[PDB]
């Protein structure tokens, strides 16, 4: 828009373009005018979120679409029947009304389950408006950052948040944190000179969300609000349309199966209806009957509460998810793409190593102090720790004693802050310790002197002399050092040390680490007595011949729990890739420190430097690792991308644009993988949304990354992703356990209807009675399967193939529907005919008897014993065969739930009572089963009546038969993986 | 889907599975149809009180509504024809396989004495009604404006409606007390009784040639050109004649409008 040429202009041109002054700022009137014109200097939130339409979406989905269609068919069947003369029965209306009822109640459930997730992350957000020191009419005052307008004159300090997109005019050694926009963890230096043409890289532009680490600068605002570099990224991120979650994909797969079965049964049973002499209207009604039967009235409710429990499991570990669908994605995920700075690393400069006593000691870089510290015993250590504690001007903010030292806010420079938190950990009360040694002189960091120095009076009067402390660039402090402390003595700095010192300097420099040199000298109390007036212009104190103290190195280190979490995911079969904007060498360094690149793996650039061969000759397949920088990626082609993507498995991307992260995920999803991305900054927000699931850090995460994410890690504990997959992997297996349970019951309710059609026997089962089964008696046992523990070592299995391994498939549905529902159908008929014969009606009498049964005019119909029954009396007999078919289902279902406890292992192995919740659900299946029967008055409220205790036991043999049958099936497959049994009888 | 050689082997499994389950079903029904006694119901849990039927059984909506015009023979020709074809089995020529019952109390048969181990059954012929038999009036009183309505109960195995006296039907209006007198009926047999030697029923197999006892309600008092509602209650101890969920429990109500 306007920034492409902003930084390349002379100041005289800028104060013309924006009608401002480079030294005095805007006029108060014009600065107020520009605010109305361009709007506040802030970011447009998603401005399309009405509260009532978010409810509407919750009513869509694979099951909901089927549920609505089934409901609609009921009405247009009811209307078709009402015209043809049926007298005031509304099971059509009860069924359709209750069908939409679950779609509404589940919709309300999900709406609240995201309204709370979105409200608790809002509880975690800093909610004080950021400030901005602005100059207008030559007056430097502070106002809220949102009130800045294009062209304003602003100023910055250490710790100041950059208020807008600003073009640098003057800057005294100001460096800034670009980790949110770029992957760069090394502080970037800002200068008023045009470093580059691309405004992303040039040094004379400060970015909207960035942090000034040290120094001070002034400049003009060039773009504000959504027009900044940040705003355009979020505008891009919003433009990204997120794909549908794999779990929703899987359910949409089996509704295609249910309808495929439903219309087949309806049509094939409709074409036989005409062949038995049915009216074209009525026969079509039965077809509509069959399809309505095939839809599970309670499946949608059962699924959402299965996912509601695992969201509870993850929210228990400070892992909050927005929508229940994402709760399962991690278990399915096959590839992870992780931003480096902030996500993998702490994005916090910390002391990593030290050199003293001719040895490099590795410091503990963890935030919880869980790693290994160094040898804190030497005399030189106490001297080195003193110099780093004293020659440091940074300071902790007021009242932070409770929050951990790494997370403390410090007023100070980038390196001074790190050296401060170091001493506060190793010593404790560092700033109180250093106040025991008063200051008498100081020289802050300067270009002409090149170092920082301060002289201090000692602690006790027994030593009246003074101590001089200095720190700076290692090579510039050594030129002023004459001796070095080693092992309790002070040795002359001969040529042995100078060659041994620079090797360590260049040793730690190759790690990409910032390294500072330290030195000291004790001022003689005779040459420099107490009260000596040290002059700085005429340096009357030794700026040379110091005694070198040691070397301290600092780097942006990884987070504590990530270096092992990455290992636990690659052992789970997940291909992990790093995608960051930071420079390649720092990227590949962390890629090895965490486990992205294995111990003993080399990029092609590492073979040429080992075999001393030109990179052209180096064979490509021999390289396990490879780093692709952003510049080298643009000139590539999607066919090239897939070539190298699955040639080098340990892949790394560096210096990548936010779009270059988005394209990689697409190139991964286009190859069939389901990708999860973890990030914190705005440079991840676009790639976060397109991903099948987007993980965002709860603290380090930028707002755009947080908003465009599907899951939030509240405490920023990266190790909550590994537990994210097992709970995702568990539920996938625990769903196709629980899903198949509530699908088998569908056959036994349909089969009595379609023999009542073909055979014309008295109606064996009621329409309202199947509702109490689908919606009341079997939901509680159905959800208990979510509490099933892993049958295998679920964390060691490869990620499921999206094509073969499915939530349900032909082996699963065909077995459940047509083998166990078949056995259940016979328990119903067996318990139907006995209730008939034991009440007076023989089997061969019931065949074709239905037209007389429902005839309201036949009030003296003859039973097989000759007795004459009135319509209401035989209606009660119909209500009886309703409830004996009903109970015949339940006794088989208590054997169906247990046999679904495991899919491969025998129930005797893990035990029958592993699931405390499954049994307490089964007890309540029979408690209300005994209530609906023996409750007084229900014979007329519903179609349930108290059956005597003989018919309870009739279907029990079937329940044990299905116990053994699948036991044999499961037991047979586990002992022997049959080349016929595993593929067929296994679901 | 499956391979064309396992398609059939998979098919045989489902066939081999279905036949196993269907075979177990046939083994259960045959045992079931051998568990029960051919001469007596096992539970009969809803036949606590008997139901009552009526002829001519003609319904509009909402149940039995009977309106006819005495001058127009076509409005009642099919009413008597249903009565005539109903009583075709209540003739001596068709009711031969039954005996001359005059015991006047429960006909408790402890043993089966009849051809092919059958049992004795009582006789009830059309002449038991003396004016609603079809002779001398084949219009069954409809032409006179005094139509006969035959009333008969349902048969229940070994059910006893009381020792005290004969169960008698009692027809009347749903009270329209003041305007017009109460309904006057002459029942046949007189007093509207069912002889007690018709009880108890022992089963269609036990008594292959059994037939229900009947009484007729020759309506005499009904006015013409008015919609009236008649209820015919059975009056005995072991009979409940008012159950809201079965309006035909020991009672029959019907709409009647005789027009001239
Ligand atoms: C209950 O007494 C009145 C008859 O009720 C009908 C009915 C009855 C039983 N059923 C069973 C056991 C199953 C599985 N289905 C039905 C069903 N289905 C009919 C329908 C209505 C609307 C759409 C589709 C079908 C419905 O009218
Ligand atoms: C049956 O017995 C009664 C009573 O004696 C008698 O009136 C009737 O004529 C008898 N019927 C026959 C067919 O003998
Ligand atoms: C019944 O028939 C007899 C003999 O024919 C007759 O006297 C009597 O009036 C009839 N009863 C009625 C109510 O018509
Ligand atoms: C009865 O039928 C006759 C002849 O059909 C007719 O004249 C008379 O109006 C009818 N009665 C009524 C009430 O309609
Ligand atoms: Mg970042
Ligand atoms: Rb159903
Ligand atoms: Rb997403």
């Amino acid at each position: 828009e306007m920034e492409i040429n902003d930084h390349q202009l002379s100041v005289a041109e800028l104060e013309q373009k924006y009608q401002t002054s480079a030294t005095k700022g805007l006029s108060a009137s014009l600065a107020a005018e520009l605010l109305l014109r361009d709007g506040p200097n802030a970011l447009r939130p998603p401005r399309g979120t009405p509260e009532y339409v978010k409810f509407a979406r919750q009513l869509a989905g694979g099951l909901q679409c089927l549920m609505w269609v089934a409901a609609a068919i009921c009405l247009i069947a009811f209307a078709i029947q009402a015209s043809e003369g049926d007298l005031t029965t509304d099971d059509n209306l009860y069924l359709a009304l209750a069908l939409i009822a679950v779609v509404v109640v589940t919709g309300c459930f999900g709406y609240y389950q995201e309204f709370k997730s979105t409200n608790i992350i809002a509880s975690f957000k800093n909610l004080v408006p950021q400030q901005a020191t602005v100059i207008r009419d030559g007056d430097k005052f502070q106002i809220n950052a949102d009130q800045l307008v294009v062209g304003d004159l602003v100023e910055m300090k250490g710790g100041d948040r950059v208020p807008a997109d600003i073009r640098i005019l003057q800057a005294q050694g100001c460096k800034v944190d670009n980790s949110s926009l770029t992957g760069e963890s090394e502080p970037q230096t800002r200068s008023p000179e045009c470093t580059h043409e691309s405004p992303l890289e040039t040094r004379n532009i400060a970015f909207f969300s960035t942090m000034c680490l040290e120094g001070t600068a002034q400049g003009l605002v060039v773009n504000t609000g959504d027009r900044t570099i940040i705003g355009r990224i979020a505008s891009l991120a919003s433009g990204v349309e997120n794909e549908k979650t794999p779990i929703a994909i899987e359910i949409e797969h089996f509704v295609d199966i249910i309808a495929g079965l439903a219309i087949l049964f309806g049509a094939t049973f409709f074409i036989v209806a005409m062949c038995i002499g049915y009216t074209f209207l009525r026969a079509m009604v039965f077809f509509m009957a069959i399809v309505v039967a095939y839809v599970p009235e309670g499946l949608l409710a059962t699924v959402t509460v299965c996912l509601s429990l695992t969201a509870k499991r993850l929210a228990s570990k400070n892992c909050v998810v927005k929508n229940l669908e994402a709760v399962e994605t991690l278990g399915s995920t096959s590839v992870i793409c992780s931003d480096k700075t902030g996500t993998l690393t702490q994005n916090r400069m910390t002391v990593s190593h030290l050199w003293f006593d001719n040895h490099i000691h590795s410091a503990d870089t963890t935030e919880d102090q869980s790693g290994q510290t160094f040898d804190q015993s030497s005399e030189t250590w106490r001297a080195l720790c003193r110099v780093l504690t004293l020659c440091n001007r940074a300071a902790f903010k007021s009242g932070q004693d409770a929050v951990p030292v790494p997370k403390r806010i410090v007023i100070g420079d980038a390196s001074e802050t790190a050296l401060l938190k170091f001493s506060e950990l190793t010593l404790g009360n560092a700033m109180g310790y250093r106040e025991r040694f008063p200051k008498v002189c100081e020289i802050p960091f300067n270009s002409t002197n090149k170092f920082q120095l301060s002289i201090h009076t000692l602690e006790d009067p027994r030593d009246p002399r003074h101590v001089l402390v200095m720190k700076g660039a290692p090579e510039r402090v050594l030129e002023r050092c004459s001796s070095i402390l080693i092992k309790g003595q002070e040795l002359p700095l001969d040529e042995q040390w100078r060659e041994a010192f620079q090797t360590a300097y260049l040793s730690l420099g190759g790690l990409g680490e910032r390294v500072l040199g330290f030195c000291q000298l004790y001022l003689s109390e005779k040459d420099y007595p107490p009260g000596y007036a040290f002059d700085v212009e005429a340096m009357n104190f030794p700026t040379s011949g110091l005694c070198f103290a040691g070397l301290v190195s600092m780097i942006d280190p990884p987070r504590a729990t990530v270096p092992d979490a990455v290992l636990k995911c690659r052992t789970a079969g997940i291909r992990v890739i790093m995608v960051t904007g930071d420079h390649p060498i720092t990227a590949k360094a962390i890629a090895a420190s965490v486990g992205i690149i294995s111990e003993g793996s080399e990029t092609v650039e590492d073979i040429a430097a080992r075999l001393r061969v030109p990179v052209d000759q180096v064979n490509r397949k021999d390289a396990r690792a490879c780093v692709i920088n952003g510049m080298q990626l643009k000139d590539m082609d999607p066919s090239e991308l897939v070539e190298a993507l699955r040639t080098h498995p340990e892949m790394v991307f560096a210096r990548t644009s936010p779009q270059q992260k988005l394209v990689i995920v697409e190139s991964c999803q286009r190859l069939g993988a389901i990708v999860a991305v973890t990030g914190d900054g705005v440079n991840d927000s676009p790639a976060l949304k397109k991903a099948d699931i987007g993980v965002a850090m709860g603290i380090a995460g930028s707002d755009a990354a947080k908003n465009a994410a599907d899951m939030i890690l509240l405490d920023d504990n990266f190790a909550s992703i590994v537990t994210g997959v097992e709970q995702g992997r568990l539920i996938f297996d625990n769903l196709k356990k629980s899903i198949a349970y509530t699908l088998t019951k569908n056959i036994p309710e349909l089969t009595p209807y379609l023999i009542y059609i073909t055979v014309s026997v008295p109606l064996p089962l009621g329409c309202i009675t199947i509702l109490f089964i689908e919606l009341c008696t079997d939901i509680f046992p159905s959800v208990s399967l979510a509490y099933e523990k892993a049958e295998s070592d679920i964390m060691h299995l490869r990620p499921r193939n999206p094509k073969r391994d499915r939530l349900v498939n032909e082996p699963l549905a065909a077995y459940s529907y047509f083998q166990i529902g078949a056995i259940q159908s016979f328990a119903g008929f067996t318990d139907y005919f006995t209730a008939m014969a034991q009440e007076g009606w023989f089997p061969l009498l019931c065949v074709g008897l239905r037209p007389q049964w429902e005839n309201h005019h036949l009030q003296d119909l003859q039973d097989s014993y000759g007795q004459e029954w009135t319509f209401g009396q035989r209606l009660y007999q119909q209500y009886t065969c309703y409830t004996v078919f009903f109970i015949s289902i339940e006794m088989c279902q208590i054997a169906d739930v247990l046999i679904r406890k495991t899919r491969r292992l025998s129930a005797f192995q893990q035990g029958f009572f592993r699931n405390r919740i499954l049994v307490i659900a089964i007890v309540f299946q029979v408690c209300i089963g005994c209530f609906l029967c023996y409750c007084p008055g229900m014979p007329n409220i519903f179609n349930f009546m108290p059956i005597r205790f003989q018919w309870w036991l009739v279907p029990m043999p079937f329940s044990l038969l299905i116990f053994v049958y699948d036991e044999i099936r499961k037991l047979g497959v586990r002992c022997c993986p049959g080349s016929w049994w595993d593929q067929e009888l296994y679901y | 889907g499956r391979t064309l050689s396992r398609w059939v082997w998979i098919s045989l499994y489902y066939v081999a599975f279905y036949v196993v389950m269907s075979g177990i079903f046939a083994l259960c029904i045959y045992v079931l149809m051998r568990t029960i006694d051919p001469y007596t119901p096992d539970y009969q849990d809803q036949l606590k009180s008997p139901g009552v039927t009526l002829r001519p059984d003609v319904y509009g909506e909402k149940g039995l509504d009977i309106s006819y015009n005495v001058s127009d023979s076509t409005t009642w020709a099919g009413l008597a024809h249903t009565l005539h074809r109903f009583l075709a089995g209540y003739s001596p020529a068709a009711q031969e396989g039954s005996i001359n019952c005059t015991s006047e109390k429960y006909f408790f048969q402890e043993s089966f004495l009849a051809p092919n181990h059958t049992k004795f059954s009582c006789k009830f012929t059309a002449d038991m009604l003396q004016n609603c038999s079809g002779r001398p009036d084949p219009t069954f009183g409809f032409a006179e404006g005094k139509p006969c309505f035959i009333i008969k109960m349902n048969r229940i195995v070994k059910f006893l409606p009381g020792n005290s006296t004969a169960p008698r039907v009692d027809c009347a209006f749903l009270d329209q007390p003041r305007d017009g007198p109460p309904l006057q009926v002459e029942y046949f047999p007189a007093n509207g009784t069912y002889s007690l030697h018709y009880f108890p029923y022992y089963g269609k197999k036990a008594q292959p040639h059994y037939s229900n006892p009947l009484v007729a309600a020759k309506l005499l008092n009904v006015p013409r050109n008015r919609d009236v509602v008649i209820v015919c209650k059975i009056l005995a101890e072991h009979v409940s004649f008012d159950n809201p969920h079965d309006p035909y429990e020991g009672k029959v109500e019907f709409k009647l409008k005789i027009q001239k």
